[PDB]
RNA sequence: AAAAAA
């Protein structure tokens, strides 16, 4: 593997048109491109992937949101602790009206969308997305249990459909399950104790770290239950 | 004028009415306070008495306007935002459906300007909210505030309505108002210009950021 | 100087205390006071058992002023903030007034500012318990031209007019609330209630000109009598005011109406008479 | 198009407003109170005009509800909603068999329908009312006149009515139906009381209910016979599972001790007097309803489209005539012309009738045929506003109210203040020597270079005089900056 | 310191 660091000259050559990202840093001045993060650079594209419990808004990014203020103009959701709040529109949701507002307490977990993500303005949420038949599980996520992982286990757990967890958590049980890119997964069973044999695999395997060891420790979680 | 020209705090100037005789007429002079001047009361003869006092040390000014105005001009404090003036401010947050900024500067009136001097770092400097809708008279409905104006780039604009006892309600929809000094990347790059007034370059770096400028 | 030096120390009616059980009947509608457990009433507060109708609550020995709508108050401006004013009326919470709720003629502060007395109807009431005052009339408005002064809002019961007019030519406004407001009388208090058988100036900070010593010592002498009658926890009326006024000018000076002995006096006077000639 | 039912009543709409609000109200069962008592006029007040009260005013406040109200009762499931069907009452005769069948029962659940855009005063369209194990949808069109007999149910303390937002609906009970409700429970106030997020229809029969709904048919016109699937659907669903939230909710109230305020103000939205806008009390209260409670109904229009205070005779005439051919041909003052058309006409100012068709987006029937009168009203308006087209003057006879020669006098005892003050003034001199900071802390600020040798030299308080000299004048006067930019595009002539 | 009916 490739490993970088910060501040090291950067390999890919500046003549042939290359497309920034995440990981990288144009710098405002002296217009030159280095790496501000240390992880692997991956070129198909370039970006570089690094260690983060922390999560930033960005755009067209599924994350799973709590309700702590409703005010007249949007929803006051936090989608981790001690960050800034997001704005949800009212508007926000599948069959809006003017009048009537839409139906969310303090404390409600909403599945929703990032729209629109600036560094120096409040974020914005919206809960559908644009498009996909307006149904990606997005709305209210009634009942269920979530989970804090870091944000390398949750992306590759959503897009990466090579990942031994949800392929290794269905044979154990059936469920329906949201997993949120800010470091979120809310899964949701019949009985509890399948909910309660579903958090503590993730909490083992987020901890271990290891692909091989999902179906050694989802055996015998479920076993521990009975 | 028959009245003292220096005047210390404390130093009597004029009494509260006046009249000479001119022209086979009696002309009524009306002494009214001001700035540097207080009119107070004094007691002599075992009489009351009401007399314009300096509470300012300088020199004594009698105009009129179309009536004598007494006022004591010294060797900042009277200058004040107040509704038509133009005001120099500095970006402190940006939001969505307006612009909050700080007052550092105000224009004086026939440039030269009146510096107000406060600490930046505590809050004590006067505080401003630029609405979306006094962006600019093109389009007042739809304005991206992102797209106009950034953290930490001067603008220069009008007070509308002072509003509360808070914050001061400024617009900046007419050509000659707008961002003026701005840097790019929020002051990380180098030094930008105002050409176009919806487009601001930098002949530096080559960036172009999309700001709302005034006219040179 | 009056001193008092003491050594070496410092159909019934039934009183029930916090967590007394008043009655085994779930059927009653529970009321202020008490609080449900299991079929069983209990006491919340310490007082008189109400039974009323299908009603049922406990009446507390003391308790701050509870507005209720349509009741007449006299209130000071708290605070002032965006488009409504946050008006003292002396009860748990500040009441609030709206600026649709005032009279505009042809920045609030220049209108009602902190420190403002004013007078107002409970126009509606939050679920909070907070009052919405509201002061759409001519019997309403900003107060001037007089003193205030304060007495136990469980002295003055409701009426279908808090403001009388007194002999000295003077007015009182009884508010529900306590907060009383004694006033010189104006055209509009000399004839209110007889017209209806038969603009810039009402928020002015500045009051009549011409304050006659006459009216200045009634204003005077009225409040002496209302704090006095208030002293010996009397219920003040609009009878009990002109009687106190009248009973208190055997004294021909007004300062001699603080003392305890003198107060107790007069309130002892109205319980003797309204007690003889209403027998 | 559709027959207004104005036409097919037994009693001709009256928009005359001559004369106090009378109710309709001919029978009074269930009152201790009498009708002939209660049939009389109050005296009018300051506020108050003289009008007729609440009949079963009396008979809300006093009157007890029933025992079994005050206890804690398991919920009631409601009905499957795909077995149980709508009942329609069009006739008399169905209407007396729902009659009896009310008043076995213990509780009702009853909601209004309204249309007012083809009336002034509005018409009450469908009634819904359900009990346990049945609905029913009755037409208050046809059978209007005779639905005052369900007062019997309706103003009986011992079946409970449960309504939900009947601020409106007592008020259209009583003037169209001559209805009246005694012993309300409204689930409004008890959503406010128990604290929801929100307090409307839709959010009780989703949270207690689980019956997803939407608003669609409202403002829809429910005039319109047979009545449609989807609207059918939305009618009987207002009123079906609301016996259930009754239940739900009055469990709430009782363990918290908040079934007193409800009750409370259910009772003060039933007692609501509808009354017409000329004989309305000048104090406006929330216990009394009319179409117009402001004096000046025209003040709010202006301010809202920005309209100065001067064309307000031009906009009251068009306000008062807009209201005078509502109260004619019997509709609502937005059919006849809306606010934004008669904004056109404030702003604009047509003074032909060319200009009164044209205008906006589109014009409605009614000012178009009197669009000939509007071209006049705008000439009279204009020609009022020409019709009707202190400073110095009011200090001037202050001056002369004070005396003249005392302006000598105050001046002369103003000389002999000031020779009197100021001019005596007399000490040792004392130098200003300093003490012991005094030569130190006010010193000038000088400022040193070290040359090569290391030896310090004082800088020249003129050296730095020219320095801000020259600055003073290079940054007043900034060079032009001039950047030079390939254009490939253009091309010359 | 928005809210409910139609
Ligand atoms: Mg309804």
């Amino acid at each position: 593997s490739t490993f970088i660091f910060p501040g090291d000259s950067f390999p890919v050559d500046p003549t042939t048109p290359v497309k920034l990202g995440p990981g990288i840093y144009c710098d405002p001045n002296t217009q030159e491109i280095r790496p501000v993060n240390t992880g692997v650079l991956h070129v198909s594209t370039a970006y570089i992937d690094y260690s983060s419990k922390r999560y930033i808004p960005s755009v067209n990014d599924f994350v799973i949101g709590v309700i702590i203020g409703t005010f007249s103009d949007s929803y006051k959701v936090s989608l981790q602790n001690f960050s800034s709040s997001v704005s949800l529109s009212y508007m926000a949701f599948p069959n809006a009206s003017k009048k009537n507002r839409p139906t969310l307490q303090v404390g409600d977990l909403v599945y929703a969308r990032v729209c629109t993500a600036e560094k120096e303005l409040e974020a914005e949420i919206e809960c559908f997305d644009s498009t996909t038949g307006r149904d990606a599980g997005f709305g209210i996520l009634e009942d269920g249990m979530i989970i804090d992982v870091n944000l390398n286990f949750a992306r590759q757990l959503l897009f990466n459909n090579d990942f031994p967890l949800l392929k290794v958590l269905a044979a154990h049980t059936k469920f329906e399950v949201a997993i949120g890119l800010n470091g979120k997964i809310w899964v949701k069973c019949e009985e509890l104790s399948n909910t309660l044999a579903c958090y503590r695999t993730i909490m083992e395997c987020c901890q271990k770290n290891d692909t091989a060891a999902f179906k050694d420790i989802a055996k015998r979680q479920f076993k521990e239950i009975l | 004028f028959q009245f003292p020209e220096i005047a210390y705090p404390g130093k009597l100037i004029c009494p509260q009415y006046g009249t000479e005789n001119k022209d086979g007429e009696d002309i009524i002079f009306n002494y009214v306070p001001g700035p540097g001047t207080k009119l107070i009361q004094y007691e002599h003869n075992g009489r009351t008495l009401e007399a314009i006092t300096a509470t300012l040390v300088g020199t004594v000014r009698c105009e009129e306007e179309k009536n004598i105005l007494v006022s004591v001009l010294p060797g900042f404090a009277n200058n004040l935002p107040k509704e038509g003036d133009i005001v120099l401010t500095r970006v402190t947050r940006l939001s969505l459906q307006r612009a909050n900024v700080e007052i550092l500067a105000v224009e004086d009136k026939p440039a030269t300007f009146s510096v107000s001097q406060a600490s930046s770092d505590l809050g004590e400097t006067f505080r401003g909210i630029i609405r979306s809708q006094d962006v600019r008279s093109t389009d007042r409905d739809r304005v991206k505030v992102i797209e106009c104006f950034k953290p930490g780039d001067i603008v220069r604009a009008q007070v509308l309505s002072l509003g509360d006892g808070t914050n001061y309600y400024l617009t900046t929809a007419r050509n000659d108002l707008g961002v003026v000094f701005a840097r790019a990347a929020n002051g990380a790059g180098g030094l930008m210009y105002a050409t176009d007034w919806q487009m601001m370059t930098s002949p530096v770096t080559g960036a172009t950021e999309k700001r709302k400028c005034a006219k040179p | 100087i009056t001193i008092t030096k003491r050594n070496g120390a410092f159909s019934d009616s039934q009183i029930v205390t916090p967590g007394e059980l008043v009655t085994d009947d779930p059927i009653w509608m529970r009321g202020h006071g008490t609080y449900f457990l299991d079929n069983m009433t209990y006491s919340s507060v310490a007082g008189t058992v109400s039974r009323v109708n299908r009603l049922l609550s406990v009446i507390p020995l003391k308790g701050r002023y509870a507005p209720e709508t349509g009741d007449h108050v006299v209130g000071r401006i708290a605070e002032v903030g965006n488009k409504r004013w946050k008006v003292d009326i002396g009860g748990k919470q500040h009441a609030v007034l709206m600026l649709g709720s005032v009279n505009l003629p042809g920045q609030m502060r220049s209108f009602l500012k902190e420190g403002d007395l004013l007078n107002a109807e409970v126009q509606s009431l939050f679920q909070d318990g907070s009052a919405s005052l509201h002061t759409r009339s001519l019997k309403y408005g900003k107060l001037r031209n007089g003193m205030f002064c304060q007495v136990p809002s469980s002295l003055i019961v409701r009426a279908k007019n808090h403001t009388h007019n007194l002999p000295g030519n003077i007015t009182v406004v009884l508010g529900v609330n306590g907060y009383i407001w004694l006033r010189k009388t104006s055209q509009m208090d000399l004839a209110r209630d007889t017209p209806s058988a038969n603009s810039w100036q009402i928020y002015s900070d500045e009051n009549d000109p011409s304050i006659s010593n006459n009216i200045r010592q009634a204003i005077c002498r009225y409040a002496n009598v209302i704090k006095a009658l208030a002293f010996c926890e009397i219920g003040i009326t609009q009878q009990r005011i002109v009687s106190a006024y009248e009973a208190s000018m055997v004294y021909s000076n007004v300062g001699e109406l603080i003392e305890k002995n003198v107060m107790e006096s007069i309130g002892s006077d109205i319980l003797t008479a309204e007690k003889m000639r209403g027998n | 198009m559709v027959e207004k039912p104005q036409l097919k009543f037994k009693s001709p709409i009256d928009n005359s407003e001559s004369h106090p609000f009378i109710p309709l109200l001919k029978e009074k069962p269930n009152a201790l109170k009498p009708l002939s008592e209660s049939l009389r006029l109050v005296d009018d007040d300051e506020n108050n005009p003289s009008h007729y009260p609440h009949p079963y005013e009396y008979e809300i406040d006093h009157q007890e509800y029933s025992p079994e109200i005050l206890q804690i009762r398991e919920e009631i499931p409601s009905k499957s909603w795909d077995d149980s069907v709508p009942i329609w009452v069009d006739t008399s005769t169905e209407l007396e068999s729902m009659l009896e069948d009310l008043k076995n029962t213990k509780e009702i659940a009853v909601n209004l329908e309204h249309h007012d855009y083809r009336s002034y005063y509005g018409i009450v369209c469908l009634m819904q009312i359900s009990t346990r194990e049945r609905d029913y949808l009755v037409d208050t069109l046809k059978l209007r006149e005779n639905l005052h007999i369900l007062n019997e149910v309706f103003t009986n303390p011992s079946i409970v009515k449960v309504f939900h937002g009947a601020f409106m609906d007592i008020i259209w009970l009583q003037r169209d139906l001559g209805l009246y409700v005694v012993g309300l429970f409204d689930t409004y106030h008890a959503s406010k009381a128990i604290g929801l997020p929100r307090h409307s229809l839709a959010y009780l029969l989703e949270n207690f209910a689980n019956f997803k709904t939407s608003k669609k048919y409202q403002l829809a016109d429910w005039r319109i016979r047979p009545l449609s699937k989807p609207m059918t659907a939305y009618a009987r669903a207002d009123t079906h599972f609301l016996l259930n939230i009754y239940d739900q909710l009055r469990n709430k109230l009782i363990e918290s001790n908040k079934l007193a305020g409800v009750l409370y103000e259910s009772r003060n939205v039933a007692k609501r007097r509808f009354e017409y806008s000329k004989y309305r009390p000048l104090t406006p209260s929330s216990e009394v309803y009319s179409p117009i409670e402001k004096e000046s109904p025209w003040k709010i229009l202006m301010y809202q489209y920005n309209i100065p205070p001067e064309r307000e005779v031009l906009v009251r005439e068009l306000y008062q005539w807009r209201d005078l051919i509502a109260r004619r041909d019997d509709e609502s003052p937005r059919f006849v012309m809306p606010n934004q058309l008669l904004a056109a006409l404030v702003a604009y100012t047509p003074t032909d009738v060319i200009g009164v068709v044209s205008l906006t987006n589109g014009v409605t029937e009614h000012v178009r045929q009197n669009a000939k009168l509007l071209a006049n009203l705008i000439r009279d308006a204009l020609r009022n506003i020409k019709n009707t087209n202190s400073e110095t003057k009011a200090d001037g006879i202050l001056l002369e109210t004070i005396s003249v020669p005392q302006i000598r006098d105050v001046m002369e005892r103003f000389s002999v203040l000031c020779n009197s003050n100021i001019s005596k003034s007399r000490a040792k001199p004392v130098t200003n020597s300093s003490i012991l900071l005094g030569k130190i802390l006010p010193r000038e600020e000088h400022d040193i270079a070290y040359s090569k040798d290391g030896l310090p030299n004082k800088v020249k308080t003129e050296d730095i005089r020219i320095r801000a000299q020259n600055f003073k004048s290079a940054l007043a006067n900034l060079e032009d900056i001039i950047f030079e930019i390939e254009k490939p595009l253009v091309v010359p002539v």
